[PDB]
C-alpha cells in the first residue's frame, strides 16, 4: 500500500467518525459494517479484544468487560468530581492507580488494567484502519477533535492516545472550531464573526462562542449539560407507553427487561421519524403476556413528554452569552452539531430565542465535527 | 382475491427472518447436546460445573440474536389487510418466545 492522504477524526465520547477530503469535497468514511460513525467501545472476552460496532453488538452479554465512555476520563485524576459521579454508572469497573483512572476488565481469563488513553487509542486504531481500507493506502496524519473546555492535562491525554495508535496528530483542534470550519465561517469576508455552536449528540451538550477574525479563532465561553441527548428524550416515550399499557391493559411491564427493551428499540427509531413526520407507528406482537402492542404518537405529544428537557437547552445559551459579555443579537452564525439537533422543537426553540435568525444546518449534524477536521487536515498537509 | 404484490415485500422480508430464526435455533440445540453431553459424560462432579458454566458466553449469544430477530420484526407495520403477513409475523414471534424460555431455562441449569 502506497502513502494516503491526511484525515479528519472526531473522537466522540459514545461514537467517532473520520473523513477524508479528496476531489474538492469532503468524503464521511464508512466503516466495515457500512456505518458512517463508529461506536467508541471495545470490549474484552475469553478469546479476543473487540472494537466499534463488533464491541456494542455484544454489550448486552458481556456488559462488564465493555468499555465505552472513555473520552469522559481521558486526562483526568480519579478524585476528580466527574470520575466519581459517572462510575456509579457504568457497569465496568475503574480503579485507582497512584491518582490516575484505569478501566478494569478480566480479558482472556485475566484481570487486566487500562488507561484511558490505551482504550481511545484502540478506537484511534480503528478509524484509522477504516481510513485504509477505504483509500487502499497507508494513513498516518489526522487533525483529532477535541471539547472546547478540556483542560492541558486532557489535551495531552488525547495526543497520546493518537500517538500509541500509530498518528501523526497534526494538530488538536476544538470541536466548535471544526464545526465552523465546515461551514466555511472562517472563509466570509468582513470584519470579526461572532458565532455560537449548538450542540447536542453523543449523550452532551455543548453550547460554545467563538469570534473569528481573519482566520482567527477565539473561545470567548462554553457552557451545557454532561448528561443530556437522546436517551432522556428516548426514555420519556418509554414512560409514556408504559404509563398507556397500565391504562390500556391493566398490566405493569416495566420489571420485563426484554418487554422493555423491545419498547426502547421502536421508541428510539419513532423518535427518528418524528423529525421527518408529524406522527409514527408502532407495532410490537406479544410485548408482555402476549398483549400486542399497536399504537401510535405525533410529533406535538413527543414535543411535550419533552417539553422541559428542550425549553431546559436555552439556560447554556443564555449563560454562554453572559460570560462572552455578548448580546443575542450581536451572532453572526449559528451552527447545529450532533444528531438531536435533527428535532423539529430545538430547532424552532433556537431559531425563535435567536429572533427568527436562519441556522446552518445542511450538513449532517453527527458528521459536521469529522467534516470541519478533514478539511483542517488537507489544508495542514 | 385481493392479495397484493405489496404484501409480497413483506412475506420476503419475514421468510429471510424464519431462515435466520432456524440457524439460531440450530445453535440452541447443538448448546443443549452439548449440555446433555457434559451431564451424561465421562468427566467428575466438580469439572462438570466448570464444563457448563464454560456453555454461558454461548447461550447468553444465543439469547441476544434472538432478542435482535425480535426488534428486527418489530421494525414492521402490516396493514389489517395483509393478513397473511400478520399471522406469519406473530407465529414467528410466538416461535422466538417459546425458544427463548428454553434458552432461560438453560441459564438456569448452568453457572449455579
Ligand atoms: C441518524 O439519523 C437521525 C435521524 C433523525 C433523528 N432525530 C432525532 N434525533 C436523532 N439523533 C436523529 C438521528
Amino acid at each position: 500500500m502506497s502513502k494516503g492522504p491526511a484525515v479528519g477524526i472526531d473522537l466522540g465520547t459514545t461514537y467517532s467518525c473520520v473523513g477524508v477530503f479528496q476531489h474538492g469535497k469532503v468524503e464521511i468514511i464508512a466503516n466495515d459494517q457500512g456505518n458512517r460513525t463508529t461506536p467508541s467501545y471495545v470490549a474484552f472476552t475469553d478469546t479476543e479484544r473487540l472494537i466499534g460496532d463488533a464491541a456494542k453488538n455484544q454489550v448486552a452479554m458481556n456488559p462488564t468487560n465493555t468499555v465505552f465512555d472513555a473520552k469522559r476520563l481521558i486526562g483526568r485524576r480519579f478524585d476528580d468530581a466527574v470520575v466519581q459521579s459517572d462510575m456509579k454508572h457504568w457497569p465496568f469497573m475503574v480503579v485507582n492507580d497512584a491518582g490516575r483512572p484505569k478501566v478494569q476488565v478480566e480479558y482472556k481469563g485475566e484481570t487486566k488494567s487500562f488507561y484511558p488513553e490505551e482504550v481511545s487509542s484502540m478506537v484511534l486504531t480503528k478509524m484509522k484502519e477504516i481510513a485504509e481500507a477505504y483509500l487502499g493506502k497507508t494513513v498516518t496524519n489526522a487533525v483529532v477533535t477535541v471539547p472546547a473546555y478540556f483542560n492541558d492535562s486532557q489535551r495531552q491525554a488525547t495526543k497520546d492516545a493518537g500517538t500509541i495508535a500509530g498518528l501523526n496528530v497534526l494538530r488538536i483542534i476544538n470541536e466548535p472550531t471544526a464545526a465552523a470550519i465546515a461551514y466555511g465561517l472562517d472563509k466570509k469576508v468582513g470584519a470579526e464573526r461572532n458565532v455560537l455552536i449548538f450542540d447536542l449528540g453523543g449523550g452532551t451538550f455543548d453550547v460554545s462562542i467563538l469570534t473569528i477574525e481573519d482566520g482567527i479563532f477565539e473561545v470567548k465561553s462554553t457552557a451545557g449539560d454532561t448528561h443530556l441527548g437522546g436517551e432522556d428524550f428516548d426514555n420519556r416515550m418509554v414512560n409514556h407507553f408504559i404509563a398507556e399499557f397500565k391504562r390500556k391493559h391493566k398490566k405493569d411491564i416495566s420489571e420485563n427487561k426484554r418487554a422493555v427493551r423491545r419498547l426502547r428499540t421502536a421508541c428510539e427509531r419513532a423518535k427518528r421519524t418524528l423529525s421527518s413526520s408529524t406522527q409514527a407507528s408502532i407495532e410490537i406482537d406479544s410485548l408482555y403476556e402476549g398483549i400486542d402492542f399497536y399504537t401510535s404518537i405525533t410529533r406535538a405529544r413527543f414535543e411535550e413528554l419533552n417539553a422541559d428537557l428542550f425549553r431546559g437547552t436555552l439556560d447554556p445559551v443564555e449563560k454562554a452569552l453572559r460570560d462572552a459579555k455578548l448580546d443575542k443579537s450581536q451572532i453572526h452564525d449559528i451552527v447545529l452539531v450532533g444528531g438531536s439537533t435533527r428535532i423539529p422543537k430545538i430547532q424552532k426553540l433556537l431559531q425563535d430565542f435567536f429572533n427568527g435568525k436562519e441556522l446552518n444546518k445542511s450538513i449532517n449534524p453527527d458528521e459536521a465535527v469529522a467534516y470541519g477536521a478533514a478539511v483542517q487536515a488537507a489544508i495542514l498537509s | 382475491g385481493s392479495n397484493s404484490p405489496q404484501e409480497e415485500v413483506e412475506l420476503k422480508k419475514l421468510k429471510h427472518l424464519e431462515k435466520s430464526v432456524e440457524k439460531i435455533a440450530d445453535q440452541l440445540e447443538e448448546l443443549n447436546k452439548e449440555l446433555t453431553g457434559i451431564q451424561q459424560g465421562f468427566l467428575p462432579k466438580d469439572l462438570q460445573a466448570e464444563a457448563l458454566c464454560k456453555l454461558d458466553r454461548r447461550v447468553k449469544a444465543t439469547i441476544e440474536q434472538f432478542m435482535k430477530i425480535l426488534e428486527e420484526i418489530d421494525t414492521l407495520i402490516l396493514p389489517e389487510n395483509f393478513k397473511d403477513s400478520r399471522l406469519k409475523r406473530k407465529g414467528l414471534v410466538k416461535k422466538v418466545q417459546a425458544f427463548l424460555a428454553e434458552c432461560d431455562t438453560v441459564e438456569q441449569n448452568i453457572c449455579q
